[PDB]
């Protein structure tokens, strides 16, 4: 038989790479390729996706991030237009946690973990550095609430509540009254979770209240390091960086390897019906897609060019690799590698804020009660 | 001259709607609304997108009211997508455009005519407590709104002096393969004479097809379902058990001679009151393409006033999530001959049934005392 | 709030603990004047004490 698979990217070199990848996979049944660029709006994207689905009648659609830095509102129309017929769609370079809800986004899977999953690295760091007093500081958004809930669940798993969780609305230019409360506490470890444009205001305010000297430990994520945050950033900040997520091409080759393993098991079942090419004609739900995406997420891939590929029961990646960076003299250096479940530092030395070289206790016992 | 469009789908009395459209008299305010009736089919979502684009681009259409007659649920999501991508407020009136919505967008302007889940739950609880039904059970599937239903029921049954009895809460999944055996096994644990349900039409038909094999649906078991389970009183899947209690929206004596008029009156007064005090009116370039910069003018005041409207001695104020907040509910029952017979009405938290005692459809005795 | 004077069975007991454990204290009165119970807040899924 013959069954073609489509996708949507915005690069000529990426289109040529996808063509080369499908030609190489042909040597591993018959499948073709289909791609289309991005539109400067949403309804144009939706109508183009419908037209391309009618012209090819594909059974799977791949989508990556546009050259836009946010890469949040772009994959939104494709998800609805595709899931209207209940066809699996795989995300490549998306990090927002909105697509992590099975209710609003029914048919959607991830190849890279979202921003809400960089909470187990912090948990392992706290477990290996015996840190039990932390101060959480998240924003008033959906990503902040998701990360807060994940961290609270991870902490409650061992029956250990955080000291105090503080929040601030986005677009704020004065958080002085907020930081004045976090300085009258017991903990000295500050966990931050905000955006690159908002984190710059926190760093500019912490440097005025003498909260960036010795004895303090700053733990942030990946979005708080890059961007214009490096201009206003004290030393000793321990950031995070993803292993191969930033580059598009490594995944495209690995994506076609796992989806093709499901097509071999797709045509090996009874009552199989190809999705209709009537993007304009029909309004029914194709029988394929509930059983297709069921075994697709459970398709255990052996090994690819970017590591093992697994999927939890949420349409997300699993067993990611993170590089524990560190800022010293306006230059980031690699200190450790998160091996999926554990942390192993290399022979490089760790520098802490203030200028000293010693692991702070992250606690200051007070002798005045209420 | 504010341009208001009217869209109809399927078979309907177009001449009656056209005759009844000229029934509102708003000469007390400068509105002079323009009406343009247009009919179309149910080809596909992309057809609806092209239609709304053409209508918005034809002649200065500042508002659209949508009606339908099918049982499709994704039409509401498509309308929400369109109203999020475009700053033109649209309203859901009848058909598939009335079915419930999980969550709108932050900048979306889309309002439906119909009750929420909490209101239907309260109505069903009143129905239960009026006929002395204190023992019940809850079974539902995965749907965007089951958690609100369960939380609303539990919060209501925890702060009352009367004696409730809740047990055997189920969260079965019908989207899995080969799980029918496990479903039929769990389902046999139900023993209460009152069973609540929260599913879709096909899901409810499948659940009843599985349940009648066990046999707890014949004589001593009553089933109550929300409004989306029935959907269309004209059609019956013939598998619904006899004696199915359902709370639906009023559609018998309140068809579509007045709903369009009420919607037009609402938008028109809103545009008038936003023009009188603020001395301004949002009238941008009426197009759908290249609307990324069309949001230069803030339209949150119109959105803030669209939830407060009264006319012809009636309260049409909407809510935060976008429901009527004051609907007129009715109660239907499936008798021997497969139809729906109206039993009672509900309005302003005041339930008025028609039967003083529920007809049981022997170990049922009478007892006299002194 | 206005300053007041406190003394009794539970006041001279805190002084003995403050001398043995060597800490400083700052006693104040509860605002609402209740002992504490768990209630419902604005008919929400969460519960709090008072």
């Amino acid at each position: 038989k013959i069954v073609n698979i489509g996708a949507v990217l915005s690069t000529r070199k990426h289109e040529q790479m996808f063509r080369e990848a499908v030609n190489q996979a042909n040597k591993r049944i018959q499948l073709q390729a289909t791609s289309v660029t991005h539109k400067p709006n949403a309804i144009q994207m939706a109508l183009s996706v419908c037209e391309d689905l009618i012209s090819s009648q594909v059974y799977a659609i791949l989508v990556s991030h546009p050259p836009t830095p946010n890469d949040h509102f772009t994959p939104t129309p494709v998800s609805y237009t595709a899931g209207f017929y209940r066809i699996p769609v795989l995300g490549l370079t998306t990090r927002m946690s909105i697509y992590s809800d099975k209710s609003i986004h029914l048919s959607f899977l991830r190849t890279v973990p979202p921003y809400s999953h960089q909470s187990s690295v912090w948990f392992e760091m706290m477990r290996v550095y015996n840190w039990n007093h932390i101060i959480l500081l998240v924003s008033d958004d959906h990503e902040g609430r998701a990360a807060q809930k994940r961290l609270e669940t991870l902490l409650e798993e061992r029956e250990s509540k955080a000291e105090k969780v503080l929040q601030f609305d986005p677009g704020t230019k004065n958080v002085t009254a907020l930081l004045m409360e976090a300085r009258e506490l017991e903990a000295r470890v500050i966990i931050l979770s905000a955006s690159e444009d908002d984190a710059a205001t926190v760093y500019r305010a912490a440097a005025m209240l003498d909260m960036t000297g010795s004895g303090y430990v700053w733990l942030v994520g990946e979005r708080e390091i890059s961007g214009n945050a490096l201009r206003y950033a004290p030393d000793g900040i321990i950031g995070l960086q993803l292993i191969n997520g930033k580059n598009e091409s490594a995944h495209i080759s690995d994506a076609v390897g796992v989806v093709a393993q499901a097509v071999h098991e797709l045509l090996e079942k009874e009552n199989i019906t190809d999705p209709p090419r009537g993007c304009v004609g029909n309004t029914n739900i194709w029988k394929t897609g509930p059983l297709f995406k069921r075994v697709l997420m459970s398709s255990k891939y052996a090994d690819g060019v970017t590591g093992r590929v697994e999927f939890n029961e949420d349409g997300d990646r699993k067993f990611a690799q993170y590089s524990i960076m560190n800022l010293q003299n306006r230059k980031l250096v690699q200190v450790g590698i998160y091996n999926g479940t554990h942390v192993i530092p290399n022979d490089r030395k760790i520098i802490w804020p203030g200028g000293e070289t010693e692991k702070p206790r992250g606690y200051q016992m007070s002798t005045r009660l209420k | 001259s504010i341009g208001i469009a009217v869209i109809l789908v399927g078979t309907s009395d177009e001449v009656a709607i056209k005759d009844a459209h000229e029934k509102d008299d708003f000469h007390h305010l400068s509105v002079v609304p323009r009406v343009e009736l247009v009919a179309m089919n149910e080809t596909d979502p992309k057809s609806i997108i092209t239609r709304i684009c053409d209508l918005m681009s034809d002649r200065k259409i500042q508002g659209v009211v949508f009606a339908d007659d099918t049982d499709q649920e994704a039409i509401a999501q498509i309308l929400d997508f369109i109203s999020a991508q475009t700053l033109t407020p649209i309203l859901g009136i009848h058909g598939g455009s009335s079915m419930i919505m999980a969550d709108k967008d932050e900048s979306s302007m889309f309002f439906q005519f119909g009750p929420s889940i909490e209101q239907q739950a309260s109505v069903m609880l009143n129905i239960m407590e009026e006929y002395d039904w204190y023992i019940f059970s809850i079974v539902t599937t995965y749907f965007p709104g089951y958690q609100d239903f369960v939380n609303k029921i539990r919060s209501t049954i925890e702060n009352s002096f009367v004696g409730w009895e809740l047990e055997e809460v189920l969260l079965l999944d019908m989207s899995l393969d080969d799980g029918d055996s496990k479903i039929q096994n769990q389902l046999k644990k139900l023993q209460s004479p009152i069973i609540l349900l929260y599913c879709t039409k096909e899901e409810a038909t499948y659940i009843f097809e599985v349940a009648n094999s066990v046999g707890l649906t014949g004589y001593g078991y009553t089933w109550i379902v929300p409004s989306l389970v029935a959907g269309d009183t004209d059609t019956v899947p013939s598998e619904f058990p006899t004696g199915l209690i359902s709370v639906s929206y009023d559609e018998w004596d309140y068809g579509l001679p007045a709903r369009v008029r009420d919607g037009i009156a609402i938008i028109t007064t809103a545009a008038s009151d936003m023009l009188s005090e603020h001395s301004f009116i949002p009238e941008p370039k009426s197009s759908c393409y290249n609307t990324h910069e069309k949001r230069i003018y803030q339209s949150n005041m119109l959105n803030r006033y669209l939830i407060n409207v009264t006319f012809e001695g009636r309260n049409l104020s909407f809510s935060e999530d976008g429901y009527q907040m004051h609907p007129k509910l009715v109660i239907i029952l499936l008798n021997k001959e497969r139809k729906w017979e109206r039993v009672g009405k509900w309005k302003d938290k005041s339930l008025q049934m028609k039967y003083y005692v529920w007809p049981r459809m022997d170990d049922h005795l009478s007892i006299v005392t002194l | 709030t206005v300053p007041q004077c406190c003394y009794g069975f539970c006041i001279d007991l805190l002084i003995k603990l403050a001398r043995t454990m060597q800490f400083t204290y700052e006693v104040h009165l509860v605002a609402d004047g209740k002992f504490g119970t768990q209630e419902r807040v604005q008919n929400s899924n969460k519960k709090e004490w008072n």
